[PDB]
RNA sequence: UGAGG
RNA sequence: CCUCUCU
RNA sequence: UGAGGUAGUAGGUUGUAUAG
RNA sequence: UAUACAACCUACUACCUCUC
C-alpha cells in the first residue's frame, strides 16, 4: 500500500488535523509535504491571489533546525524571525516587505501572535500553518491565542491548521485524557490523525499486549560512611572559596560537582569513583580551553580537589581488599539489588536471547552505571561471557561513537543498553526481552515509551523502588496505566484507515476483479527506479465535482476516479460509471481503466501486461529484417572473409601491344646529413627510381611517413603516369622475371610454394626499374633487367682461383652491394666508399691498433680464407643494410678480394627494402579512396570543387600518442611480499566518509574506556577536537563562485549549420577508419570509434523517440540497444561488403604476405576452391614439402603430376599424423586470401567510416549515412537527414509547479521560453499532481544523447593528445549517472525535482550534505560510492537524470544544438578542466594497481590485503560483472578507510 | 633510487661516474659531498646511506634544474619512558614495490594513537614513523628533582635492564604515596608532631620534606581576608586556594591524605 | 510573559 | 513564591 | 639468444668496535 | 636500539665485452 506518511499528507490536505506520531523522523517529511501542497499560490505578490505560509515552534532552537530543514528539503525562500533579531521592534511598512520577499515564515509563537494582531499579516492571506510541539496549546499559551484570532476572522478564507504532536499529553498531566484531547482538538479545529500499530509504525499508545510488569522494592539501609561527610565537607568549602574568587565558568564548575554528588548519594561509593575520572576529564578539558589566566586557575583546583577525591574513594575501596566483592559490599541498596536482579535473569542463558534496556534519568548516571557494570561483568565467571554493556544518551564525535554504540546493540553485539531517560522523544532500539528501570519513573511519557519497548509478552518489565515510596509509586504506576488506557480508547477512532466482463475479437474473459490486480502488474512494467513500483491513486469525486462530469446520473452513486503513473499510455483521468457501493466503483474504475488500455495494446490476448521480448518481436520485421538472412534473429565469436584487391590491382597485368602506366615511387628522406644517416641520405635521394607498372590507371595517393632505423622519410606516388607500350612478349618475361628475382632474391619473402602467376586475376602488377636515359622522361631499364635474372650465388673462391683472376679495381666497388663468404652467410652490405689510401697492410684505422689489417682477418679465420694474395689495393667501406622488412612503428673497412661482389645498382636496394611496406600502404590506401568516392557519391558533394576530380589528397597523419611497443630489432610486440592476518568487515555509509580523518587518526572515547585511558590519549583528544589533526540573508539555491577544484563554438555544429565551413574527406582518414590497433600500424579507428559511436547513439535515440514517441524509456532503450549492438553493426556492414576491405593483420612479408605477381599453383589452389573436402586438411607442413623449382615455379604455372600426387597423399595422411589438429586455417588464411577478423572490429569500422562523415561534413550529412547502411529504415512521411528538427515531443498553471524557477533558470545558464518542457524535465513518475505532461524519463531518454554526443565532439577536437584509450575513460567518466548527479546538485537543482517518496528524499538529503562536505567536487570518494545501477543505495539516479532531462529540455525549446552546448560547457568546465590533468581510471584497474593491495576475485568476493588485514568483502549483482564491480568498490571503500 | 638514477644517468649520458666523500660532519650525521662532471653538490644525514641519498637528491634536482642526525626511535621511547606513556611500538606491516628499490611501511602506535612513516629502506621508515609520532606527542633539572623525590628510570637502557605499563588518569593520585619511603615516613612524623608552634612552620616542613618549594600568590577576590593561590612545583600540578587562615591547615590536610 | 510545581 | 520557556 | 665482468640498490646473516 | 668496518648469501638495476 501507499506510505503512512503519503495517507497522512492527503488527509491533512483535504481537512485540518492534529498529525500525532510517538515514533520519529516522519514528521518533519509529513510537515514538508503538507507544506508543499499548500505551496500553489505562493510565488503571485501577497496583494494579488498571494499566500504565504507559517511554521510557528514553541522554542528558538526547534524553530532554527526547522527553518533549516525547509531550506534544504525545499524549493521556497524561508524567513526566520525570532526574538534574538529584536522583531517586536518592527514597522507594518518592514513586515510588508519581509512577506513579500520570503514565502515560508518560520519562527515562534510569540512572534507572529503580535505579527497577525498589530494586523500587519492576516490570517487570509495564510495558506497553511503548522504548529511543532502542538501538545502546548493548552492554557494561554500563544498557540492558543493565535487560534481564537481565527474565531474573530473572515470565516470563508481561513488558512488549513496542521498540528505535529510528538506527546499528546504533557508531562505527568493525566486526570481527564478524554476531556484534554478533545479540547485539544476544539483548540486546532481538527480530529487527531494517528497511524495504527503497523510494521510500517509503531504506535505505543495503540498496542495491546502488556509485559509482565514487576516491583522490585529495595531496603533503605541507610548505614552512612564517613568518606562522603569528609567529601562532602571538602566539596563546600571548595564552593566558599569559589564564589569569593574574580574571574569555562564558575556555573559549570558547580554543575559538575553537584552532579557526582548525586552520584555518590544515588549509587554509592564504587560508582562515584568511576564517575569522579569524567569529571576529571571534563575539568581537564576546560582547563586546556580557558582564554585568561583567571579561568585556567579556577579548572586547575577544580582538578586538585578531584584529584583528591579519586583518593578518598579509591582508599575506601581498597581498605575492603574491581573484584565482584568490592563492588557489591561498598554500592547503594539499589544498585545492589539490580545487580542481583541481573545475575538471576541472564545465568549463563544463551548471548544472542538477552536483549534488555536498563533505563536512568541523568545523562552522566549513564557513564557512571555503564562502568560499574563493565567492571562487574568482568568480575563474574558466570555474568561474564553472557552479557556485553553499552549506554546511549537521549561532538561530530560523540554523534559518530552514539550511532555506533547503537547500531551495535541492533545488530546483537551488545546484550544491554543504557538508556538516559525518554524526555521528549522515545527510543530507536528492538523489542526488549527486559526492560529495568533504574532510577524512578517522573513522566508520564517515560512510562509508556519505557514499557512500549517490552513488546513481547513474555518479557519482564522490572521497575526498581524504594520502600518508603512503593505505595507512592504504585498509585502514579496505576495511574498512568488507567491514562494510557484511556488514551487508547480515544486514539481508536481516530486511526488513518454486476459489472459485464470484457470479451476479446479473439475469444478471452477480462472479469472486472481481476482488473485490480491486472493495473497493479501493468505498473511494475512500467521502466520504475529501485525506490520502488508507483501504483494508481484513486479519488472519490466530490459531490460538488460529481456536478461537472456527470447530472441526473451521479445522483444516489459515487465515482472514483483512476489516475495512473505519469509514465503510463493513460495520462487521461478514467472516471468510472456511476455506481451505488464505493467498492464496486472501485471495481469500474480498474475495468474501464483496463479496457482503454487494451485498445492501446499494452495487454496480450489473455490480457496480461506485454513482456519486452513480445514489444520488440514486433519491431523485429520493420528493422532487423537483414538478421534473417544470416541465420539469426533479433528474437531469441568471429567469423573469416575472404579479401577482396582493389579494382585498380585486379587485372592489373600488362598486356602486349596495350598502353602500360608505370607510377614513380619517391624516397625523400626528411632527416639530415651526418655520419650515421650519410649512406641513405644520399642514396634515397639518387635519380634512379622504381616504378608501379600496371594496366589499370592509380588514383591520386596521399605521401605516407616510413620510419627507417636511420631517421624518418616520406614516400610519394607520382599522380603523373608514364605511359609505355610493349613490344613484344621477350620484355614482359624480363618484367615478371626480374619482379620475381627481387622478391625472392633480394627480399627473401619467396616460399617453397610460390610460382609466379601469369593469369590476370588479382594483386597482378610489376615493379620495373627507372633510369634517365632520355633527356626528360625516365625510359625503363632493359640492361639491367637482362643483366639480373636471377642474383648471382656466392661460390667463394679457391685459393688458386684467388691468385689468377684481376679480381680488385676500384670502379667496380663504387655503390655496389657486396657480400664477404666467410662468416656473415648471405649478409648483403652497400660499399659507400672505397678509401684509395688504406691497403690490407694499412694500420689499423681502429682505436684498437691491430697494426696491418691482414693480422686480424687471418687472425679470426686463418682456415675460412687463404692470406689475402693482393697486398697493395683500395679497402671497401662498408655500411650494413638492415634485415627488416616493416618499417612503421617509430663501418667495417673489409678486404675487397674477400667480399664476392653482386653487381646490383646498390641505389635500388634500399628502395626495394621498403617497397614491401609501400605496396601494403598502397593496398588499403587504394581501399580507402574506393570507400571515400563511394561515399561521397551517395551524399551528392562529389561535384564539390575540394572533393571533385582536383581533390589532391593530404598526407597521412602519425597519431603520435599510440604505444606501438617495439619487441628488439624492430619487430612490433602484439616485487616484495609480507605475510599479513585474516579478517572481515561490514559496508561502509555515505556518513563515514564525510569525516576527513583517516580510521586510525580518529581519537578514542574517554567516556567509554575511563579507567583503561592514559593521559597522552587525552591529549590527543583535545588536540584532535580543536582541529590541530583533522545565512538567513542568502537563500538555498546560491552557487559560491569560485574555482571548485563566449564559449568556443564546437566545430561539427559550425560545418552542420553553414555549408561554407564543410572540408573534403580525406583519403588518410578513411586509412584510419578501415585500420585495426592489430594492424599494429602508426593510426588506428579507435578515435573516429567514439565520434562514431557518440553520433550513432545521437541519432538512433533521436530516430526511436521520433518514430515511436509513445514508448516508455524501458522498451526504448531496450529497441536502441538491438539497434546499436555489435551484432547490428556486423550484419549491417556485412550486408555494405566493406569487411573484406579491412586492415586487420600485422605485416609480416615473410610469413604471411603472398607477394603482387605470385602465388600458390593453378592446381592445388584450383584444388581448395573446387574441393572443400580436401581444404580443410591442406596445413603448412603439407604445402612446405611441395619444393617444385626451375620450370614449375617460372615458366610454368602447375605443379608437376609427381608433386601434385605427393602433396594430395601428404596432406591426406595427415589425418593419421600428429598433425590431426585441423586448426591450419591460420597459417594458410594467407595463402588463398581469407582473414578471420573477430566480430568487434567490424562494428568499430562502421562506427569509425560514421565518424569521418561526421568530423568532415556535419551531422545533417551523416544522418543520410544511416540510411545507406540500412541502421534506420526512414518512412516516406519524415527524412532521415531532418531529424534534429523531427518532433521529439494554463500558464499559471504550469508556473504553480515552478515556484522559484528564475534562481533554476539563473543557474541552469538558460531561461526557457515555454516552462512546460521544464515542468515535464523535474517531474518524477511517484509525482501524483502534474497531469499537463509526462516524466523525465521521456525527456532523459533524449538528453543523455544530447550530451554524450556534444561531450565527445569536445573530447575528440580539443583533447588530440591522449590514447583513445583514455579519452574513452575521460568520456565514461564525464557522462556517468554519479558525475551528473554531482553537478545537479552544486547548481541547486536538487530543491527544484517533484517528487513524493520519502526513501529517494531520505538519499537525496544524504547525498548533498556529503558532497557539501566533500566541497561540491567529483572526487574518488563519491565514485566508489553504491549506485543505482550497481544494486540500499547511497547516490540516486533521478539527480543525473533531472540533468538529463533538464539539458535536453534546454534543446527541444531552443531548438538550436549551439546553445545546448554553451549550457553543457558553463555546467560540465570545471569537471572537463580536472578530469584532463587527471583522467580516472576504473574500479578493476584502481584494485589491481593499488601498491599494497594484491586482489583476490572469486556473489564475486574480493580477498584484498589492507595493511596487515586480509579482509574478503562480497559483491552482490545481477550480472558477474555488475557482482564483480560492487565487489571491487565494497573493497576500494575500505582501502579508503584503512589507508596509510 | 636517487643513487642509482644518477648512477644511471651518468652511464647514458656517457660521462664520468660520480664520486662521494663522506665526511663525519656536525653532531653525530656525516655529510656527504658529490662530485659530478662541472658541478658540485652536498647533502647531509645521521648515516652514511642517507647522507649518500640525500646528497643524489640534491645534485641530482640541480642537474634538472630533512634528516636528523640522531636516532629518533631511541629517542621517541626515553621520551616515553621520561613522561610515563605506554612505550612506543615501531614495526615494519608492509613492504611492497620493486625489489631494487621497494617501498616500507611501518607503524607506530603509542597506547591507541598511530601515526604511518614510509619508506625505502625498512630502518628509515621505523625513523620516518617514530619522528611523526614524537611531534604529536610533544604537541630538565626538574628530572632530577623528581629522581630524588621518587624512583624513575628517565631513559629506555635503564628500564630495558630491569623490566613500564604508563600511569593511567584514573590512577595518577597516588603520585604522592610513590614518593620515596624515606621521605615519606619523615613527612608523616612532620605532620602527626605538633612541637611547632605554628601551623605555617609545620606546613613548610612537610612541603619541605618532600621537597616540594610553594608558590604563594595573590589571587583577586571580593573578600577582607586575602584569598591566596599556593602552587606547588611537582608533575601532578597540586594547586589551591584558601583564605590566609585557613591556607596552611589545608596545605597540612591535603599533604596528610595524599600520603596516607 | 506563558506553562508546570 | 520557584523551575523551565518566552519577549 | 646465451655467457662473463664492472658499478649500484634492497633484504637477510655473521664477526668486531662504538655509543645508548 | 642505532652507528662504523669487513665477509657471506639472496633478489634486482644500469653499463660494457664476447657470441648468436
Amino acid at each position: 500500500p501507499r506510505g503512512y506518511q503519503l495517507r497522512l499528507v492527503d488527509h491533512l490536505t483535504k481537512s485540518n488535523g492534529i498529525v500525532y506520531l510517538p515514533t520519529g523522523s516522519g514528521k518533519t517529511f509529513v510537515a514538508i509535504l503538507v507544506l508543499k501542497r499548500f505551496s500553489q499560490d505562493f510565488d503571485k505578490p501577497i496583494e494579488s491571489g498571494g499566500k504565504r505560509a507559517l511554521f510557528m515552534c514553541n522554542t528558538v532552537e526547534l524553530a532554527r533546525q526547522q527553518a533549516m530543514a525547509v531550506r534544504r528539503c525545499t524549493n521556497f525562500k524561508v524567513g526566520f524571525y525570532v526574538g534574538e533579531q529584536g522583531v517586536d521592534d518592527w514597522t507594518r511598512g518592514m513586515w510588508s516587505d519581509e512577506i513579500k520577499k520570503n514565502q515560508v515564515l518560520v519562527g515562534t509563537a510569540q512572534v507572529f501572535l503580535d505579527m497577525v494582531t498589530q494586523t500587519y499579516v492576516a490570517l487570509s492571506s495564510l495558506s497553511v500553518v503548522i504548529i511543532d510541539e502542538c501538545h502546548h496549546g493548552t492554557g494561554h499559551h500563544p498557540f492558543r491565542e493565535f487560534m481564537r484570532l481565527f474565531t474573530i476572522a473572515n470565516q470563508t478564507k481561513l488558512p488549513r491548521v496542521v498540528g505535529l504532536t510528538g506527546v499528546l499529553i504533557k508531562g505527568n498531566e493525566i486526570t481527564n485524557v478524554a476531556t484534554k484531547l478533545k479540547e485539544l482538538e476544539i483548540t486546532y479545529r481538527g480530529n487527531i490523525i494517528t497511524v495504527s500499530d503497523t510494521k510500517e509504525l509503531e504506535n505505543v499508545m495503540l498496542y495491546a499486549t502488556k509485559p509482565t510488569e514487576v516491583m522490585v522494592s529495595f531496603p533503605h539501609q541507610e548505614q552512612v560512611l564517613t568518606v562522603t561527610r569528609l567529601i562532602s565537607a571538602e566539596i563546600e568549602k571548595f564552593y566558599v572559596s569559589l564564589d569569593l574568587m574574580n574571574i569555562s565558568k564558575k556555573s559549570f564548575v558547580k554543575q559538575l560537582f553537584n552532579d557526582f554528588l548525586y552520584q555518590m548519594k544515588e549509587y554509592g561509593i564504587y560508582a562515584a569513583s568511576i564517575a569522579i575520572i569524567s569529571l576529571i576529564v571534563e575539568f581537564d578539558i576546560k582547563r586546556r580551553q580557558a582564554e585568561t589566566l583567571s579561568v585556567k586557575l579556577m579548572h586547575r583546583t577544580a582538578l586538585t580537589l578531584c584529584e583528591k577525591i579519586r583518593h578518598l574513594l579509591v582508599q575506601k575501596l581498597q581498605d575492603m581488599t574491581n573484584t565482584e566483592e568490592v563492588i557489591m559490599n561498598f554500592s547503594t541498596p539499589k544498585v545492589q539489588r539490580f545487580l542481583m536482579s541481573l545475575k538471576v535473569s541472564f545465568a549463563d542463558k544463551d548471548p544472542k536471547d538477552i536483549c534488555c534496556l536498563v533505563f536512568v534519568e541523568r545523562r552522566y548516571t549513564c557513564k557512571c552505571i555503564y562502568g560499574l557494570l563493565l567492571n562487574y561483568i568482568q568480575s563474574t565467571p558466570e555474568l561474564r561471557n553472557v552479557l556485553t554493556p553499552q549506554f546511549m544518551v537521549g561532538s561530530v564525535l560523540e554523534r559518530k561513537w552514539q550511532k555506533s554504540a547503537i547500531q551495535q546493540f541492533r545488530d546483537g553485539n551488545a546484550n544491554l543498553m543504557i538508556c538516559s531517560s525518554v524526555l521528549e522523544e522515545g527510543i530507536d532500539v528492538q523489542a526488549c526481552n527486559h526492560v529495568f528501570i533504574l532510577d524512578p519513573v517522573k513522566t508520564f511519557n517515560m512510562y509508556v515509551q519505557s514499557k512500549g519497548r517490552a513488546r513481547t509478552t513474555e518479557a519482564k518489565f522490572v521497575l526498581f523502588t524504594a520502600d518508603k515510596e512503593r505505595e507512592k509509586t504504585i498509585q502514579q504506576i496505576y495511574q498512568y496505566r488507567k491514562a494510557h488506557n484511556d488514551i487508547a480508547e480515544y486514539l481508536k477512532d481516530r486511526v488513518l484507515e454486476d459489472i459485464d466482463p470484457f470479451t476479446n475479437e479473439n475469444g478471452a474473459v477480462l472479469l472486472p476483479n481481476n482488473a485490480l490486480a491486472i493495473l497493479h502488474r501493468y505498473c511494475q512494467t512500467i521502466p520504475t527506479d529501485a525506490f520502488g513500483f508507483v501504483i494508481p491513486w484513486f479519488h472519490v469525486l466530490q459531490e460538488d465535482e460529481r456536478d461537472r462530469i456527470f447530472g441526473v446520473s451521479a445522483k444516489g452513486k459515487h465515482v472514483i476516479s483512476i489516475n495512473m503513473p505519469v509514465n503510463c499510455m493513460l495520462r487521461d483521468t478514467i472516471y468510472s460509471d456511476p455506481m451505488d457501493n464505493v467498492k464496486t466503483a472501485k471495481i469500474s474504475a480498474a475495468f474501464k481503466a483496463c479496457k482503454v488500455l487494451y485498445s492501446l495494446g499494452e495487454l496480450n490476448e489473455r490480457f496480461v501486461p506485454k513482456t519486452l521480448k513480445e514489444r520488440v518481436a514486433s519491431i523485429a520485421d520493420v528493422h532487423f529484417e537483414h538478421w534473417n538472412k544470416y541465420g539469426d534473429s533479433v528474437t531469441a565469436k568471429d567469423r573469416t572473409y575472404k579479401t577482396e584487391c582493389p579494382l585498380e590491382f585486379y587485372d592489373a597485368l600488362p598486356r602486349v601491344g596495350e598502353i602500360c602506366y608505370a607510377y614513380e615511387i619517391f624516397l625523400e628522406p626528411q632527416f639530415e646529413s651526418c655520419e650515421y644517416t650519410e649512406h641513405m641520405y644520399l642514396n634515397l635521394q639518387t635519380p634512379r627510381n622504381y616504378a608501379i607498372l600496371l594496366r589499370n590507371k592509380l588514383p591520386r595517393l596521399a605521401e605516407m611517413p616510413l620510419f627507417s632505423n636511420q631517421g624518418k622519410l616520406h614516400v610519394r606516388v607520382a599522380n603523373a603516369p608514364l605511359e609505355v607500350i610493349i613490344q613484344n612478349s621477350e620484355q614482359l618475361e624480363l618484367l615478371h622475371q626480374f619482379h620475381g628475382m627481387v622478391f625472392r632474391d633480394i627480399l627473401k619473402i619467396w616460399h617453397p610454394f610460390f610460382v609466379l602467376d601469369r593469369r590476370s586475376k588479382e594483386n597482378s602488377y610489376l615493379v620495373v626499374p627507372l633510369i634517365l636515359g632520355a633527356g626528360e622522361q625516365k625510359c625503363f631499364d632493359w640492361e639491367l633487367m637482362t643483366n639480373f635474372r636471377r642474383l648471382p650465388q656466392s661460390h667463394g673462391s679457391n685459393v688458386q682461383q684467388r691468385e689468377q683472376q684481376p679480381a680488385p679495381r676500384p670502379e667496380d666497388f663504387e655503390g655496389k652491394i657486396v657480400t664477404q663468404w666467410y662468416a656473415n652467410y648471405d649478409k648483403p652490405m652497400l660499399v659507400t666508399k672505397v678509401h684509395r689510401e688504406l691497403t690490407p697492410l694499412s694500420y689499423m684505422e681502429k682505436n684498437q691498433q691491430d697494426k696491418t689489417y691482414y693480422e686480424f682477418t687471418m687472425s679470426k679465420y686463418g682456415n675460412r680464407i687463404g692470406d689475402v694474395v693482393h697486398k697493395d689495393k683500395f679497402m671497401i667501406e662498408v655500411r650494413d643494410l638492415t634485415e627488416q622488412l616493416t618499417f612503421y612503428v617509430h663501418k667495417v673497412i673489409l678486404i675487397p678480394e674477400l667480399c664476392f661482389n653482386f653487381n646490383f645498382p646498390g641505389d635500388l636496394w634500399l628502395k626495394l627494402i621498403f617497397l614491401p611496406s609501400i605496396l601494403n600502404r598502397m593496398y588499403f590506401l587504394l581501399h580507402a579512396e574506393a570507400l571515400r568516392k563511394r561515399f561521397n557519391t551517395y551524399l551528392n558533394l562529389h561535384l564539390l570543387p575540394f572533393n571533385g576530380t582536383d581533390y589532391m589528397p593530404r598526407p597521412l597523419e602519425i597519431d603520435y600518442s599510440l604505444k606501438r611497443n617495439v619487441d628488439p630489432l624492430g619487430n612490433v610486440i602484439p616485487p616484495m611480499p609480507t605475510k599479513s592476518i585474516e579478517a572481515s568487515v561490514a559496508n561502509l555509509e555515505i556518513t563515514e566518509f564525510e569525516n576527513p580523518w583517516q580510521k586510525y587518526m580518529e581519537p578514542v572515547d574517554l567516556s567509554r574506556n575511563l579507567l583503561s585511558t592514559y593521559p597522552v590519549e587525552l591529549d590527543y583528544y583535545y588536540h584532535f577536537s580543536v582541529g590541530n589533526v583533522c545565512y538567513w540573508a542568502k537563500n538555498q539555491f546560491h552557487m559560491p563562485t569560485g574555482n571548485i577544484y563566449k564559449v568556443k563554438p564546437l566545430l561539427i555544429l559550425q560545418k552542420t549549420v553553414s555549408k561554407e565551413h564543410i572540408t573534403p574527406a580525406e583519403q588518410g582518414e578513411f586509412l584510419a577508419a578501415i585500420t585495426a590497433s592489430s594492424a599494429a600500424d602508426v593510426f588506428d579507428m579507435e578515435r573516429l570509434e567514439i565520434l562514431g559511436d557518440s553520433f550513432l547513439k545521437l541519432s538512433a535515440t533521436l530516430y526511436l523517440a521520433s518514430k515511436y514517441s509513445d514508448w516508455n524509456e524501458g522498451t526504448l532503450t531496450e529497441v536502441k540497444s538491438k539497434l546499436v549492438s555489435n551484432r547490428n553493426l556486423l550484419f549491417c556492414l556485412i550486408d555494405a561488403d566493406i569487411p573484406k576491405t579491412l586492415n586487420t593483420i600485422q605485416f609480416t612479408p615473410r610469413y604471411t604476405w603472398l607477394p603482387p605477381g605470385i602465388s600458390l599453383p593453378h592446381n592445388v589452389l584450383a584444388l581448395w576452391r573446387e574441393n572443400p573436402e580436401f581444404a580443410k586438411i591442406i596445413g603448412p607442413h603439407n604445402l612446405r614439402d611441395l619444393a617444385l623449382g626451375d620450370e614449375e615455379s617460372l615458366v610454368k604455372g602447375n605443379c608437376s603430376d609427381i608433386n601434385y600426387n605427393r602433396f594430395v597423399e601428404g596432406c591426406r595422411a595427415n589425418g593419421q599424423s600428429f598433425y590431426a589438429g585441423a586448426d591450419f586455417s591460420s597459417e594458410v588464411n594467407f595463402c588463398v586470401g581469407l582473414v578471420t577478423i573477430p566480430n568487434k572490429v567490424i562494428a568499430d569500422t562502421l562506427e569509425a567510416l560514421l565518424g569521418v562523415i561526421v568530423k568532415n561534413y556535419g551531422l545533417q550529412h551523416a544522418f543520410k549515412m544511416l540510411e545507406y547502411f540500412k541502421i534506420c529504415r526512414a518512412d516516406i512521411d519524415k527524412p532521415l537527414t531532418q531529424l534534429l528538427n523531427l518532433e521529439l515531443g494554463n500558464t499559471t498553471e504550469i508556473d504553480g509547479f515552478l515556484i522559484n524557477h528564475y534562481y533554476l533558470e539563473k543557474n541552469l545558464g538558460y531561461t526557457f521560453k515555454d516552462r512546460r518542457y521544464l515542468l515535464q524535465a523535474l517531474t518524477h513518475p511517484s509525482y501524483p499532481t502534474n497531469r499537463i505532461t509526462g516524466s523525465y524519463q521521456e525527456l532523459e531518454f533524449i538528453g543523455d544523447a544530447i550530451l554524450d554526443f556534444l561531450i565527445s565532439a569536445y573530447i575528440f577536437e580539443n583533447n588530440t593528445k591522449m590514447n583513445p584509450g583514455a579519452l574513452t575513460d575521460l568520456r565514461s567518466a564525464l557522462v556517468n549517472n554519479t558525475t551528473l548527479a554531482c553537478i545537479c546538485v552544486r547548481h541547486r537543482l536538487h530543491f527544484f525535482i517533484l517528487a513524493e517518496n520519502a526513501k529517494l528524499s531520505e538519499i537525496i538529503s544524504k547525498f548533498v550534505n556529503f558532497q557539501e562536505s566533500q566541497g561540491h567536487r567529483v572526487t574518488n570518494y563519491v565514485r566508489i560510492l553504491l549506485e543505482e545501477a550497481d544494486v540500499n543505495v547511497d547516490v540516486p539516479k533521478a539527480l543525473g537524470d533531472v540533468l538529463e532531462a533538464l539539458i535536453a529540455a534546454v534543446y527541444l525549446d531552443c531548438r538550436d544544438l549551439q546553445r545546448t552546448w554553451e549550457v553543457i560547457f558553463n555546467l560540465f568546465e570545471p569537471e572537463l578542466q580536472e578530469f584532463t590533468r587527471k583522467v580516472p581510471i576504473n574500479h578493476i584497474r584502481q584494485l589491481v594497481e593499488h601498491k599494497h593491495a594484491k586482489p583476490v576475485f572469486s556473489m564475486v568476493s574480493c580477498q584484498f590485503t589492507c595493511m596487515e588485514k586480509t579482509i574478503k568483502v562480497y559483491g552482490f549483482g545481477s550480472n558477474k560483472d555488475q557482482a564483480k564491480l560492487s565487489a571491487a568498490k565494497h573493497a576500494l571503500q575500505q582501502l579508503s578507510k584503512c589507508d596509510a | 633510487s636517487a643513487v642509482s638514477a644518477l648512477q644511471e644517468f651518468c652511464a647514458r649520458t656517457q660521462i664520468n661516474l660520480p664520486t662521494y666523500s663522506f665526511i663525519p660532519g656536525e653532531d653525530g650525521g656525516y655529510v656527504c659531498k658529490v662530485e659530478l662532471l662541472e658541478i658540485e653538490a652536498l647533502g647531509n644525514g645521521r648515516s652514511k646511506r642517507d647522507a649518500k641519498h640525500l646528497a643524489a637528491s640534491n645534485i641530482l634536482r640541480k642537474i634538472q634544474l630533512t634528516n636528523l642526525n640522531r636516532d629518533m626511535v631511541k629517542e621517541l621511547r626515553d621520551y616515553c619512558v621520561r613522561r610515563e606513556m605506554p612505550l612506543p611500538c615501531i614495526e615494519v606491516v608492509q613492504q611492497s614495490g620493486t625489489p631494487s628499490a621497494p617501498e616500507f611501511v611501518a607503524c607506530c602506535s603509542v597506547a591507541s594513537i598511530v601515526r604511518y612513516g614510509k619508506s625505502d629502506k625498512k630502518k628509515d621508515a621505523r625513523q620516518r614513523a617514530a619522528i611523526e609520532m614524537l611531534a604529536l606527542i610533544s604537541s630538565e633539572s626538574m628530572e632530577e628533582l623528581e629522581a630524588l623525590r621518587r624512583k624513575k628510570f628517565t631513559t629506555y637502557w635503564e628500564l630495558k635492564e630491569a623490566g613500564h605499563t604508563g600511569m593511567r588518569l584514573c590512577d595518577r593520585h597516588n603520585y604522592f604515596k610513590n614518593f620515596y619511603p624515606t621521605l615519606k615516613k619523615e613527612a608523616i612524623e612532620a605532620i602527626n608532631s605538633d612541637e611547632y608552634e605554628s601551623s605555617k612552620d609545620k606546613a613548610m616542613d612537610v612541603m619541605s620534606s618532600l621537597k616540594i618549594t610553594p608558590k604563594i600568590s595573590e589571587v583577586e577576590s571580593s573578600s577582607l581576608v586575602p584569598l591566596l593561590s599556593v602552587e606547588l612545583n611537582c608533575a601532578f600540578d597540586v594547586v589551591l586556594m584558601a583564605k590566609e587562615t585557613d591556607i596552611y591547615d589545608h596545605i597540612i590536610d591535603y599533604f596528610r591524605t595524599m600520603l596516607i
